[PDB]
């Protein structure tokens, strides 16, 4: 059971490094996703210009 | 018994984010080396238009 308790506690050490990783990688692939829409409704207006 | 059911979900779950997270990893990859690309050939498109 002390084996196991341990072996548990790294598991759970790990899914709160997981889980706190993903919520910030996530926002800034939210973020990432906006300046590209926004990086493409710039170029779009220089491509309109260009032509 | 219970002990052992978990133990295999945790299992399924594991080799779920190993899955999702080496995917993201090569999309995050071929994300960033067409915004080098893309930036290098708009670094192009300012000369030109200021040309």
């Amino acid at each position: 059971v002390q084996e196991t308790t341990a072996g548990s506690e790294e598991i759970s050490s790990a899914t709160k490094n997981i889980a706190d990783s993903a919520q910030q990688a996530a926002s800034f692939a939210d973020q990432s996703t906006q300046l590209a829409k926004e990086a493409g409704d710039a170029l779009k207006k220089v491509i309109e210009v260009t032509r | 018994q219970e002990t052992t059911a978990g133990s295999e979900e945790i299992s399924s779950a594991t080799k779920n984010i190993a899955d999702s997270a080496q995917q993201a990893a090569s999309f995050a990859d071929q994300s960033t080396q067409l915004a080098k690309e893309a930036g290098d050939a708009l670094k192009k498109v300012i000369e030109v238009t200021r040309m």
